[PDB]
RNA sequence: CGCGACCUCAGAUCAGACGUGGCGACCCGCUGAAUUUAAGCAUAUUAGUCAGCGGAGGAGAAGAAACUAACCAGGAUUCCCUCAGUAACGGCGAGUGAACAGGGAAGAGCCCAGCGCCGAAUCCCCGCCCCGCGGCGGGGCGCGGGACAUGUGGCGUACGGAA
């Protein structure tokens, strides 16, 4: 009984998308991840797994502004100015 | 056919806002083409009109923002898109003249001991 | 000499002015990117939807998922002069919005699939 | 379900589109390493558990 | 376990040692970064010599030396004042000031 | 009244004050000069008034 | 002037003169919320010989702390391991409750920047300090050379970090034999030194 | 019976700014074990270590003696060699364990409160004019405001200072 017929009745979900990881891990009676934590303003994260910390760093990610970061800095920051026109 | 930016820096901005309108009316009825079979000729010109319209409107931004700097461009508040960005901590950090400031006791110091050249063995 | 009716002290009403920015926060307003080209993508050729268009006279379109039936009615009038009577929406099973667009009864649906160069 | 909500059903969607085969025409590529999609998704094995 | 007369030794290598390892392979790379510092030191003061400040004569404490003549960190007060140069002119001319030495002898 | 609570306590404070056996160095400055000297001495110092921007 | 005998008068904390003005200002302080701000400092010499300036830009914020140690935060026994560790009740916090009333003050104002802290008043359950804070982006001090070294980033949350004069006291960190620890850096820095494995190329 | 200053305390979609989170190899402040060794084990050891929390920078912290020494004295802080597996600690068992001096790398010193003298001689904000303004400054013109005598600025701080 506690076995192939108990999974019979496995009918509602317990866990959905979280809308800052991404993850299906939003426990719905809770209201929290435990992936990230979303309702906390701090992201979820501990050194006892590194692993998990690789999963999810800086990057894993598109890097969209940081990347141009990169390249400014690489140049030097300038702002405001133009190359010099044929 | 060719549209080029040299030709639309100097158009007026009406002039602009119908080549534009132009476009997307020409582009909709690619789209349109495309969805009733058309042609590999009507099907390669549907790039060609999405960078005609955005190099309109690459032109019509740039002509607006550098027209609305230079008529802020003596004010001491600014709008924040018109603010130079060039990192969070780069804009927190001194103001160049404060850096230079010197309090009175430091001039003082400075005038009556400044660093001298000197050399030995002679 | 004003006497406390009441035995209980509420905040009193202060004066609170309105908001006159020295700047405005942003050079220059958003230009929208909703425009009556934008909403609609382009209209739909299938059998079903030709006999839709023969038999129901109506027309049927592929339009942004953002957009509202307002929205949709507004930007078919803009676009191909026409009148609507009314508009029916759905979302299709693969992220794209589909509009039926009633047409009035003045208008005929074969006229303007024919002008439009759908048929 | 019938009931779904518009998250699900955009999620579902994208997987649908993504669960088609790959062109013809790619595997005619000068530097092309690949034969099949090898992510194509049956509905009756690998369930999409959300 | 203790075999036919072998030294008692305590290693102490009982902590995670292994964690903190510092090797030398830095060594000539840092040579050369020293050397090259000093080099651009001493190019942007021209005249002026590269050791630096003149030093005083120090004897050391400690009777184990006693005797040894070293370098010491600066000038006191009252040998300034003997020989007629001002505290605060004599740091910009190159001489080492410093108001903590006593003088005894 | 149920007072806010900085009312309270800035008339408990003067009640305190009134209870408890004050040091004769802090209840020195309860006495005060009168009226008819004090207009006379602000007379007086209206006169010798600092300059002001 | 008046403030050498300002603080000759706040030396004498047993005489009655004192003594009645601490328990007034006790009483007061208790009737109030835990953090608030002060506008004046009680204290003007105490202030100003820390560092406080009569200028725009320096704030003062009155804190409340609980006094006692600090019991193990543990379920009612559950120090599972050796007897050596079964202490829970008679165990005493690092750091002063200046320096907690010093982190409270910077934490809840993030922008600013803790100076420094003064003793006020006390009762056997709550102890009262007056936190000094400076605005690092007030032009008052922006332009004065002698204050701008706190408008740096590298004196963000300098309580935090046990930079204060609270917070340094903790740190046991000195000159003298009497020390003997955080001869470098701090503890930690000593420790490293004496617990690395300097293995030269040549050995 | 109302008005006018001051002190404490609220309201703002009031004008202009600031903090929030991420990374975290290196750094700073807390909290903080048990495997293991002692051939058992409870003090010890593991170990101010892992785990947990908070806070920055390109380095951080520290730093110019309420010092070291007892010598014919040395002279901020940081790091390397040595001191030294030493003094010392420890069911004095297992084990733990620095500092001074010496040789080097580098080397840079200073500022307040108080004490006192100068008519607040000081600082912030808003208007106009001139320069440059894409790390918003300088000068001038404003009986235009505010902060400040419950103390701003100049001289000046233990090596003495002021007249
Ligand atoms: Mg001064
Ligand atoms: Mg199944
Ligand atoms: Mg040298
Ligand atoms: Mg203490
Ligand atoms: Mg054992
Ligand atoms: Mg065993
Ligand atoms: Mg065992
Ligand atoms: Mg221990
Ligand atoms: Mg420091
Ligand atoms: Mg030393
Ligand atoms: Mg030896
Ligand atoms: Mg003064
Ligand atoms: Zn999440």
């Amino acid at each position: 009984t506690k076995g192939t017929s108990s999974f019979g009745k496995r009918r509602n979900k317990t866990h959905t998308l979280c809308r800052r990881c991404g993850s299906k891990a939003y426990h719905l009676q809770k209201s929290t991840c435990g992936k990230c934590g979303y309702p906390a303003k701090r992201k979820r994260k501990y050194n006892w797994s590194a692993k998990a910390k690789r999963r999810n760093t800086t990057g894993t990610g598109r890097m969209r502004h940081l990347k141009i970061v990169y390249r400014r800095f690489r140049h030097g920051f300038r702002e405001g100015t133009t190359p010099k026109p044929k | 056919a060719k549209i080029k930016a040299r030709d639309l820096r100097g158009k007026k901005k009406e002039e602009l806002l119908k080549q534009l309108d132009d476009l997307k009316v020409e582009l909709s009825q690619l789209r349109v083409a495309k969805v009733t079979g058309g042609a590999a000729s009507k099907l390669s010109k549907i790039r060609v009109v999405r960078k005609s319209i955005a190099r309109v409107l690459t032109v019509i931004n740039q002509t607006q923002k550098e027209n609305l700097r230079k008529f802020y461009k003596g004010k001491k508040y600014k709008p924040l898109d018109l603010r130079p960005k060039k990192t969070r901590a780069m804009r927190r950090r001194l103001n160049k003249h404060e850096e230079s400031l010197k309090t009175k006791k430091q001039q003082r110091k400075e005038r009556l001991y400044p660093l001298r050249k000197y050399a030995v063995k002679a | 000499k004003k006497i406390r009716t009441s035995p209980t002290f509420r905040r009193p009403k202060t004066l609170r002015l309105r908001r006159q920015p020295k700047y405005p926060r942003k050079s220059a307003p958003r230009r929208n990117k909703l425009d009556h080209y934008a909403i609609i993508k382009f209209p739909l050729t299938t059998e079903s939807a030709m006999k839709k268009i023969e038999d129901n006279n109506t027309l049927v379109f592929i339009v942004d998922v953002k957009a509202n039936k307002h929205q949709i009615k507004q930007a078919v009038k803009k676009l191909y002069d026409i009148d609507v009577a009314k508009v029916n929406t759905l979302i299709r099973p693969d992220g794209e919005k589909k509009a039926y667009v009633r047409l009035a009864p003045d208008y005929d649906a074969l006229d303007v699939a024919n002008k439009i160069g759908i048929i | 379900s019938s009931h779904k909500t518009f998250r699900i059903k955009r999620f579902l969607a994208k997987k649908q589109k993504q669960n088609r085969p790959i062109p013809q025409w790619i595997r005619m590529k000068t530097g092309n390493k690949i034969r099949y999609n090898s992510k194509r998704r049956h509905w009756r094995r690998t369930k999409l558990g959300l | 376990a203790p075999s036919r007369n072998g030294m008692i030794l305590k290693p102490h290598f009982h902590k995670d040692w292994q964690r903190r390892v510092a090797t030398w392979f830095n060594q000539p790379a840092r040579k050369i970064r020293r050397r090259k510092a000093r080099q651009a030191r001493a190019r942007r003061i021209a005249p002026r010599p590269a050791s630096g400040p003149l030093r005083p004569i120090v004897r050391c404490p400690t009777v184990r030396y006693h005797t040894k003549v070293r370098a010491g960190r600066g000038f006191s007060l009252e040998e300034l004042r003997v020989a007629g140069i001002h505290k605060k002119v004599a740091r910009t001319i190159g001489i080492s000031v410093d108001p903590r030495r006593r003088n005894k002898s | 009244v149920k007072w806010p609570r900085y009312i309270r306590l800035q008339r408990q404070r003067a009640i305190l004050y009134k209870r408890l056996k004050v040091p004769p160095a802090i209840n020195q400055f309860t006495q005060v000069l009168d009226r008819q000297t004090a207009t006379q001495l602000l007379k007086l110092a209206h006169k010798y008034r600092p300059e002001t921007k | 002037g008046a403030y050498k005998y300002i603080q000759e008068l706040w030396r004498k904390k047993q005489s009655d003169v004192m003594r009645f003005l601490l328990r007034v200002r006790c009483w007061q302080y208790r009737q109030l919320s835990a953090l608030h701000r002060a506008p004046r400092p009680t204290r003007p010499d105490k202030a100003r010989r820390l560092g406080y300036k009569a200028k725009q830009g320096y704030v003062i914020y009155r804190i409340r702390v609980r006094r006692g140690g600090r019991k193990r935060p543990v379920p009612k026994g559950a120090t599972y391991g050796k007897p050596v560790h079964h202490g829970v009740n008679q165990l005493k916090f690092a750091r002063s409750l200046q320096s907690v009333a010093e982190e409270r003050a910077g934490r809840h104002c993030g922008a600013l920047r803790v100076l420094n802290s003064y003793w006020v008043g006390e009762d056997s359950t709550y102890k009262f300090f007056e936190v000094i804070l400076i605005d690092p982006f007030h032009k008052a001090i922006r332009r004065n050379p002698d204050t701008q070294w706190i408008t740096k980033p590298v004196h963000k949350h300098r309580e935090m970090r046990g930079l204060t004069s609270a917070g340094r006291k903790s740190r046991g960190l000195g000159k003298g034999h009497k020390f003997h620890h955080t001869i470098g850096g701090s503890r930690r820095a000593a420790w490293r030194r004496r617990n690395t494995l300097q293995l030269h190329r040549y050995r």
